[PDB]
């Protein structure tokens, strides 16, 4: 089986925004990494794209 | 009910992508007039038309002449496969000298194509979507070939036989497989979707070109 | 008398397609002695805002089967040039049963639909027209094709036609079996050598279509009366039928009749006088009558009961929940299995869906099998309700109105002849223990 010696190798807390979970961190004493959200970007979507005139965006197949 | 056809192809000493396959001199200008027909920047729409013309040559497709065909018109060979696969009058292996289609569609289905299509089994020995030891005649069932006045119908080789008694199929395949050409349409004095006796609707001779031309014009 | 109330008897000077039954010269000289090809120069100098406004007057709807406003859907493509070309694409797929009436107007008058493709590019603005025409059509095509020929020689069609200074040209497509090319986006598919497979609009055809380009879709009887209504006025085309509802349209009669056929008569004729007149009666008498499928199979079935006083329009067939489609008449006698012919309707749109999208994919084949089971009678009375509910997922959550028109026959068969089923399940149930 898989042995583990350290305690907190299962603790995992849940925070609504990052100041909180920095708050935490800090007032229990543990030095942390904070990394911001990622967010995908909006992208720009067109159906009719698909059936170009004389683009490259032309489908072969559908 | 089930289609009976696969949709993947496995290589065979007679279906191979070295199976020999060529367009002759003569299909290769018509296929040059097909081509003209698209603008310049959209060849891959002939793509219907010159696979139609290899069948034409060969009277089956190949792998080999589904190939050449996306060789030809510079497009990928799975789109060449998908069109051939999708269209139901492409055949994907060898037929007959005479692929016999009947339709037994509701409209036709109500006019006793089960009768013709008994009398075909009969005549030939040979269940649908069966060829014969001679390989002159394939037998399939279609759906509603677009002449539903006339039913029940047939297809032999791109032509109609319409109005059809399993007498009148049975002097066909023994006229087809004596070498002569039977006559396309209705068997019954009809040669049109007029009715069968009376001709209830234009009797009266066509008028003219300046009949009932508005004023001002 | 103004305002007409009963229709159904027009007289052969009033007739579009002289030469539906091919007794007179397809070709070119016979179709310019019945007046094709007639003062064709001063329409095309007519403007297309005159072409478009005759048409819209005249209240001509779509023939392919919806019924659309054909001078609506013919402006839509009145716009400035961008720089694309503009495309007229003529439907000729033909491929709903019972339906036969292009193949005449192909075979035996093709010029009627080459001036029409001339006058309907010149109202949209195209430089081309291309004609989609079914691929076991040969012989039609063919002599499509030398009517092409002739027009070409005749200057009537391609540089400079007629003398109006207009650029126009007429390409045939022939397709290889598939009854989905006969749905507008999917032929423009098969068009530029794609699987026959539907686009979701919007884009519409008039934004983007054939090459990506701006085109209309017509049918090839909607395009081949316009010449002629053009010529003689929209206020002719619109005497005829009731509001709404106008001009003359053909009509195949098929299935249990004493004498099938294809005429060509007023739109609001009622059905019974109709069969009667045309096709030579029910077999057997018209007591002997079971059910009617008016327009095509994508059209619910009507009983007897119905057909005694329903009138062959868009309107009254609505009102009668069943569509007037194609106007293509299938008559089923009392010695008519009901349930085996809806079965092999389905067992046909089973073959013919192009399965790009799930409903259509999945539940025809649910359906089919259903009604292959229903046939015999293996099922519950309950699972009748359930097939009911299997259509309505169906219907308005496909991509096409193929999906629709697999689920209405069986949606017309459950509401009209419930109790035969029922009897079917309680006879196989008490065959079998
Ligand atoms: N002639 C034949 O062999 C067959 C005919 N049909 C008939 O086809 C009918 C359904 O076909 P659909 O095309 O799906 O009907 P639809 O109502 O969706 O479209 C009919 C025409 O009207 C145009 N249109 C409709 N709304 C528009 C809008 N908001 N903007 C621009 N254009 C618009 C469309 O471009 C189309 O060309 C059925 O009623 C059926 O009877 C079906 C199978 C075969
Ligand atoms: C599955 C399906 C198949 C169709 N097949 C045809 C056809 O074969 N011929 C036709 O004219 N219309 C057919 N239609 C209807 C087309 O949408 C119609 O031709 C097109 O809208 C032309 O409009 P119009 O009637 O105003 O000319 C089909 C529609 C569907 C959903
Ligand atoms: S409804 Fe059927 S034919 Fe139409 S797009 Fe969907 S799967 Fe294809
Ligand atoms: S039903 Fe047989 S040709 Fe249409």
């Amino acid at each position: 089986w898989s042995s583990t010696a350290d305690p907190l190798s299962n603790l995992v807390l849940t925070f609504s925004t990052k100041e909180d979970a920095v708050a935490f961190a800090e007032k229990n004493g543990w030095s942390f990494d904070v990394e911001e959200r990622k967010v995908p970007k909006p992208k720009s979507k067109s159906y009719g794209a698909n059936f170009s005139w004389n683009k490259r965006t032309r489908v072969s197949t559908k | 009910g089930a289609g009976g056809a696969l949709f993947v192809h496995r290589d065979t000493p007679e279906n191979n992508p070295d199976t020999p396959f060529d367009f002759t001199p003569e299909n290769y200008k018509r296929i040059e007039a097909i081509v003209k027909n698209y603008p310049e920047g959209h060849k891959a729409a002939a793509v219907l038309p010159v696979l139609d013309l290899a069948q034409r040559q060969n009277g089956w497709l190949p792998i080999s002449a589904m190939n050449k065909v996306a060789e030809i018109l510079q497009v990928p060979p799975m789109r060449v496969y998908e069109v051939a696969t999708f269209y139901t009058m492409y055949n994907r292996k060898p037929v007959g000298k005479y692929h016999i289609q009947v339709c037994t569609t509701t409209p036709c289905m109500l006019r006793n194509s089960d009768s013709i299509l008994e009398a075909i089994q009969k005549k030939l020995g040979i269940k649908v979507g069966e060829t014969t030891p001679d390989k002159l005649f394939t037998l399939i069932e279609v759906e509603c070939l677009g002449a539903c006045v006339n039913a029940p119908m047939v297809q032999i080789n791109d032509n109609y036989y319409e109005d059809l008694t399993p007498k009148d199929i049975e002097e066909i395949i023994d006229e087809l497989k004596a070498g002569k050409i039977p006559k396309p349409g209705p068997r019954s004095g009809r040669f049109s979707c007029e009715p069968a006796g009376g001709l209830t609707s234009l009797t009266e001779p066509p008028k003219g070109p300046g009949f009932g031309v508005q004023a001002g014009l | 008398a103004p305002k007409k109330t009963s229709f159904g008897s027009l007289k052969d000077e009033d007739r579009i397609f002289t030469n539906l039954y091919g007794r007179h010269d397809w070709r070119l000289k016979g179709a310019q002695s019945r007046g094709d090809w007639y003062k064709t120069k001063e329409i095309l100098l007519k403007g297309p805002d005159w072409i478009l406004g005759e048409v819209k007057t005249s209240g001509l709807r779509g023939r392919g089967g919806a019924g659309f406003p054909t001078g609506l859907k013919w402006s839509f493509m009145n716009k400035p040039s961008d720089g694309r070309p503009k495309y007229l694409v003529v439907n000729a797929d033909e491929g709903e049963p019972g339906t036969c009436k292009d193949r005449e107007i192909i075979r035996h008058d093709p010029h009627k639909l080459v001036e029409g493709c001339l006058v309907g590019g010149r109202a949209m603005g195209a430089r081309a027209a291309y004609i989609y025409i079914r691929g076991e059509f040969y012989n039609e095509a063919s002599n499509l094709q030398v009517a092409i020929r002739e027009a070409y020689e005749a200057g009537l069609i391609g540089k400079n036609a007629c003398g109006s200074g207009y650029d126009f040209d007429v390409f045939v497509v022939r397709g290889a079996g598939a009854y989905i090319c006969g749905e507008e986006t999917a032929l423009i598919e098969s068009i530029e050598g794609k699987q026959g497979k539907p686009r979701l609009k919007p884009p519409f055809p008039a934004d983007v279509g054939v090459f990506g380009c701006p085109t209309t879709v017509a049918n090839v009887e909607t395009v081949a009366v316009s010449p002629t209504i053009c010529r003689r006025g929209g206020a002719w085309f619109a005497s005829f039928g009731r509001e709404r509802n106008s001009g003359t349209k053909l009509f195949n009669i098929s299935g249990h009749v004493n004498h099938p056929c294809t005429v060509e008569e007023e739109m609001s004729v009622p059905l019974k006088e109709l069969i009667e007149k045309h096709a030579g009666g029910v077999i057997g008498g018209w007591d002997n009558l079971l059910a009617v499928i008016p327009g095509g199979s994508s059209t619910p079935l009507i009983p007897k009961s119905v057909c005694e006083t329903v009138l062959m329009d868009f309107d009254a067939l609505v009102q009668a929940q069943t569509g007037l489609g194609t106007a293509a008449v299938i008559v089923m006698d009392r010695s008519t299995d009901i349930v085996k012919a809806i079965a092999r309707l389905i067992e046909f749109y089973k073959h013919e869906s192009c399965g790009q999208c799930t409903p259509c994919r999945e539940g025809v084949d649910w359906m089919n099998k259903v009604m292959a089971r229903f046939v015999k009678g293996d099922a519950r009375p309950a699972e009748i309700d359930s097939l009911w509910e299997i259509s309505k997922q169906i219907e308005g959550h496909t991509i096409c109105a193929l999906g629709d028109g697999a689920a209405w026959p069986v949606q017309g068969l459950i509401r009209h002849f419930r109790p035969e089923l029922e009897e079917r399940m309680q006879q196989f149930a008490l065959q079998h223990q």
